[PDB]
Formats: structure tokens, sequence, C-alpha cells
């Protein structure tokens, strides 16, 4: 292949890993999940880490640059 | 006015070009809402004359081989019926 | 009027309260009135129908 | 996107769908904090070695490292 | 040329290198040499140019509308 | 519109309060039609201060209208069952076999125990 | 461009006024180098179909073999 | 260079030549 | 329509369709019926601001 | 022996880099409607202690290998 063309929409969709790129170390994975592979990976991260509180909002960094 | 026998090949590249910026930049059944609404056809009418019909089939070929098609689906059948 | 709730955030900010206070922007209160008649007639009933 | 596209000065790419050849969304794009921090520290270390340097060679300096 | 094809990838395997004991030993190679590498550079900055997107299947939901033309 | 709207006031629940009756309504509905009447307006049943219970307004350790000791969404659509003692409402069947199987009326986080026997209709 | 302070942390909100870079000798207009410098937009689609011609020019090259 | 104005007007786009190369696809 | 008061309405009683004594429906339900009323007569009969 | 999927390659500038990215996250198929929960996950990372750890006696098995 080249850096962005599969063989097929299938061969993207056969995986939830979608897009990739590797920039020296410089990771960007591009995603595709369905509704219940993401409750059923939020149900496995809050098995091992279960948080009552809801605390898991705050933990988060985003881009302050934008509105 | 959409007639080759008027018209120049570098006024038939530009109105190309320019229609094909237009379905870029927006859509195309948005631009065939914009293209057939019937205010715009006394405007529309040299673009669009459904007359002399080797004229019809020159608009009807010039936007099939600019790479849309589409736009002269009404023209096509105007010359179908016609 | 704004002078007067000015005078009242001021003794509000300095005697009443030691706390600086976020204030928000003024606007005025409304009514509702209605310009035609109800076109249904329209009923309720009791929860014991 | 609400109301329609938006007519913007060259910083949003308008990307173009393989399929249809049309703008299906927005790219807005902006510049890393790092960058210019990174430019900033650039300026510093051109004014760092200004105190033994012509006028020329200071202007060539500060006209290489902006273009 | 199919007998010689199954030697082909019989021999177009991994194969990693033996550590030898001293030096190793030097095996036989190739491609065309004369001019050919002229049109490898072009098409070289040919492949570094052009670019296209979506996956080998993505000639798809083609109407192809022909000429209607004169009959 | 809901299950979660209120018997009363026909809005959906932000201060509710509900009533030994199993009527969930308005606390400000509730109020004036209640102080001086003293009986429940869902079908005029007697339903006195004593009687009615308090359902929102208030602070939890899970913070929001969910289960208190099951800690999922138990909300009027889902099988919800209201504690009289606690007046907190959890869920009906995983809290009835929290409290059955495993003998846990207690909180996920607070870890309160109680008995099962003070569940009441919540809706 | 000078805009609200309040609503630029939050929206968006266009342009409202105008500051000077510095104080220089009235008119000036002296010119900016983003004027001279070519989009990277419009370079990329100018470089998609210039090396397209390009690869049309070349086939056609090697099939009338001029 | 009205040479290659002319050249750059016959080797461009033209629907015309078009409609001539695909009229000839169709007839042969 | 967004907690406001209502002014310069009248509101006419067309049918009172109401079962006799109603006593338990009566004790306490009357008043968020005849709030229901009110609502309900409000909302089609173009409101303004 | 490079797939492309690695990066920094010599055909393109990271600019185009950066198009080439932006335009393969938009030219895939029924990415934008996330009505059934079709989530799109984009995530940035790095690797860091990407230097310090390699062990080069692991490194001289995996080099015999190659070369």
């Amino acid at each position: 292949n080249d850096f962005l063309s599969f063989q097929d929409i299938a061969t993207e969709a056969a995986h939830p890993i979608r897009l990739f790129c590797r920039y020296i170390d410089r990771i960007h994975i591009f995603f595709r999940f369905t509704a219940d592979e993401a409750r059923d990976l939020i149900q496995r991260y809050l098995t091992e880490h279960p948080d009552p509180n809801n605390e898991n909002i705050v933990g988060y960094n985003n881009k302050k640059c934008w509105p | 006015k959409l007639s080759e026998e008027t018209t120049t090949s570098s006024s038939r590249i530009f109105v190309k070009i320019f229609f094909q910026e237009l379905c870029e930049y927006m859509g195309l059944p948005k631009l065939n809402a914009r293209l057939k609404d019937e205010t715009l056809q006394p405007f529309f009418e040299g673009l669009l004359p459904r007359d002399n019909p080797r004229n019809t089939r020159f608009a009807i070929n010039f936007f099939t081989s600019i790479g849309l098609g589409g736009l002269t689906d009404e023209l096509r059948e105007h010359l179908k019926n016609t | 009027g704004e002078l007067y709730l000015d005078c009242v955030m001021h003794d509000l900010r300095k005697m009443y309260s030691e706390i600086d206070i976020k204030v928000a922007d003024p606007v005025v209160t409304f009514c509702e009135t209605v310009v035609e008649t109800s076109s249904l007639k329209c009923f309720a009933e009791t929860p014991n129908k | 996107t609400s109301y329609e596209e938006f007519t913007h000065k060259d910083g949003v790419w308008n990307l173009q769908n393989e399929v249809t050849k049309e703008r299906t969304a927005q790219c807005f794009l902006r510049v890393d904090d790092e960058s210019m921090q990174r430019f900033h520290n650039r300026v510093r270390q051109i004014l760092m070695a200004s105190g033994s340097t012509t006028f020329t060679k200071i202007v060539n300096k500060w006209n290489t490292a902006l273009i | 040329a199919a007998g010689e094809q199954e030697k082909l990838e019989a021999t177009n395997r991994y194969h990693m290198p033996k550590e030898t004991r001293g030096q190793p030993a030097r095996a036989v190679d190739e491609s065309g040499a004369p001019g050919e590498e002229q049109r490898r550079w072009e098409e070289a900055r040919l492949g570094a140019a052009s670019l296209k997107f979506g996956a080998r299947d993505a000639a798809s939901q083609e109407p192809k509308y022909q000429l209607v033309l004169e009959e | 519109l809901p299950f979660d709207h209120c018997s009363l006031s026909l809005q959906p629940f932000v201060y509710p309060v509900c009533t030994p009756d199993g009527i969930v309504f308005d606390l400000l509905n509730i109020v004036p039609w209640l102080k001086k009447y003293g009986t429940n307006p869902s079908n005029g049943e007697k339903l006195d201060g004593r009687s009615l219970i308090k359902l929102n307004f208030s602070k939890n350790s899970e913070g929001k209208y969910h289960c208190p000791v099951l800690f999922t969404v138990f909300t009027n659509n889902t099988h919800i069952v209201a504690v009289r003692t606690t007046g907190n409402v959890y869920a009906y069947e995983a809290v009835e076999q929290l409290n059955i199987k495993a003998k846990n009326f207690r909180d996920l986080l607070t870890d309160e125990p109680f008995s099962r026997q003070d569940i009441i209709t919540l809706q | 461009p000078q805009s609200d302070l309040r609503w630029s942390k939050q929206t968006d909100v266009g342009i409202t006024h105008f500051r000077s870079g510095m104080s220089h000798e009235e008119d000036q207009l002296i010119p900016n180098l983003y004027r001279y410098i070519q989009p990277w937009e419009s370079e990329f689609i100018d470089s998609q179909r210039v090396w397209a011609e390009y690869a049309l020019k070349r086939q056609e090259a090697i099939a009338q073999n001029r | 260079d009205l040479d290659r104005m002319l050249r750059e007007q016959e080797r461009e786009g033209d629907p015309m030549a078009n409609f001539i190369k695909k009229n000839k696809a169709k007839e042969n | 329509l967004c907690d406001e008061l209502i002014r310069n309405v009248k509101f006419k009683i067309l049918d009172a369709v109401v079962a006799q004594e109603p006593l338990h429906r009566g004790g306490g339900q009357i008043i968020p019926t005849a709030r229901r009323v009110v609502y309900s007569a409000f909302l089609m009969a173009t409101p303004r601001l | 022996l490079f797939p492309p999927w690695i990066k920094p390659a010599d055909t393109e500038p990271p600019p185009l880099l950066v198009y080439k990215w932006c335009q393969g996250i938009n030219n895939l198929q029924d990415v934008w409607e996330t009505s059934e929960g079709e989530c799109n996950v984009m995530l940035e990372s790095r690797f860091e202690k990407m230097y310090e750890k390699i062990d080069l006696t692991l490194l001289n098995r995996l080099l015999r290998l190659i070369v």
C-alpha cells in the first residue's frame, strides 16, 4: 500500500483501528468504534479502575489555544 | 450562453472551471436546487435554452464531459421527448 | 433603576458582605399576554377521572 | 456545520471528498505554542549572539529564521 | 518458467544470514543497468508527487453518464 | 409526559417528594395542596407530613437521581424501589438480590447497610 | 485585528477594531511577505494538477516517441 | 507567444475535442 | 410561557363536567386540574411576551 | 524494508503530510455519521523513554536477523 490506502472499506472496518501515522515517536491513530465495543471498553476500564464520584472528567487535557 | 457556435473554447473552459469550483465548494444537490429554481430560469435560459437541440446536445455532453452529468438530465429527457 | 441597584450592590460589596461577588448583565422582566382567543375548547380532568 | 460553509482567509482547509469531489468538512489551522516558544528562543539566540555580530549578518539571521 | 518460478519463490523467503566461523562467504546476485535509472528517478519523483486517498476498492458509486450525442 | 413526571405538577423530577401512598410528585405542588389538607392528591388518600418523604433537592454519595445502593440509573421508567427509612430510591431487582443473596443493602462507596423490608414502590 | 476579550475565550466573534503594528512614517504601505508566499492549499491543488498534466504529457511523448 | 497561446488552447481541456473523440468512439 | 405573570387575559369557562360531591378527588386535586386547564387554555391562545 | 506508514518520509514535506493525514481522515466512508455510536477517536501521543531502555544485546540479536 501507500501511506493511506487500504484494500477495502471492509479492510478498514474489520478493526476499530482505522488510520495510523508514526512520526518518529509521535503516534497518531484514528479509531472508529461502535457503541457496544465502546461501552465494553468503558466497562473493563471501570472494572480495573472504579470511580463512583465520576472523577475521570477533570483529569482530561484539552487544547487550550482554541476557544 | 451555452452555444457552441458563438462561445469560444476559452469561454467553455472558463465555464467548466467556474462550475467545477462551484461543485467543489458547495454541494451538487444544492447546486441543482440553485439551478432548477423557476425565478432564475429567465437568467438560466441562456445557459439552458432547450431549443435548437444540437445546442441542447452540446449542453448535455458539456456538463457530462466536465465530470458532473446530472445537471442536464432534464435536458436529456427534453432531448428524448422532443 | 440602575443607580439604585448599583448603590445596593455597593452596600452589599462593602458593608453587608466582605466578599467580592460577580454580577451578571442587567435585564428586565416581562409578562405574558394573548392576541387571539383559544382556538380549541380545551379541557382537563381530575386524577380520579 | 451550521449555517453554510465558511469563506475563510486561507487558514481553513475546505476538505474535498475523494468520491463526490465536494467539500464535506473544514480544517481550522493554527500554530503550536511550542513553535512560537522555539521561534522566540531563536530570536533570543540572535540577540544573545548580537554582541559580536555585524548589522548585515544580524539582518541575515533575522531574515533566515523569519522566512 | 513455472518450474523456475516455483524455484524462484522457493528462494524468495526470509532466509536470515548464517553466523559464520570467521569471515562470511559472498554470494551471487540484480536488475537492468544501462539507462533504466533515469526512468527510475522519473517515476520516483512521480510517485513522490502523485497522491490519492481511500482504499484500493474505491471505484464504487460511479453512475458513468455517457454522452447522448447526435442520433 | 413520562413516568419521571410529577403526579400533581406533571413536570419532571428536580426537587420531588414521595409519600407513604406511593405517590411521588413535586414538593411545591404537594406543599400548598396538602399542607392544610394533609392528604395525598393522587387519589385522596391521607398522607400527612410524617407520611410524606423527600425524594430530591439534597446531597448523596452518588450525587444524582440514581441508585444509592446499586449505583445504577434507577429512574421511574426503570424498576425502582424507594427505601422509606432512607429516603433514596435504588433499583428493584439488583438491590433486592444484593440485600437477599449478598445481604447488602449498603451503598457502593458509603457502605451504609439497612434492611430490605423498607422498600416501597417509587413510581 | 481586535475584538471582545470576554467572548474571545468562548467564541469567535470576528474583527471589530484594528491596532497598529508599530508607529511608522504615515502611510508607508510596506509590503507583507504573506502576499508573496503562496498558500499551501492552492500550492497542493496546483501541484496535483500540474503533475497530472505532466504525466499526460510524458505519456503522450512516450506514445508518439516525440 | 501567440503560437504557445493557441497550442495551449488546442492542448487544453477542450470540450469540443472531447465531443469529437467520443463521437468517433461511438461511430467506430 | 417563560414563568412570567399572565396579564390582560379573560379566561372564559365553557363546560364543567364535574361529578356531584367530588370529596376525595375534591380534596386537593381540583387546584392542579384547574392549573392544567389554565396552562392548556393559555397554550393555543397564541400568546406574546 | 520500511512500510510507508513510517514518517518522516522523503517523498513529502510535513505540511503535505498534514494535508495527507487530514484528507485520509476526510475520505473515509461514513466517518462523520455518529448516529449509532460509531465514535471517532483521534489519539496523538509519544514513546517517552524510547532511547534509554534499548538493550544492546537484544539489539544485537535483532540486528543479526536484519543484516
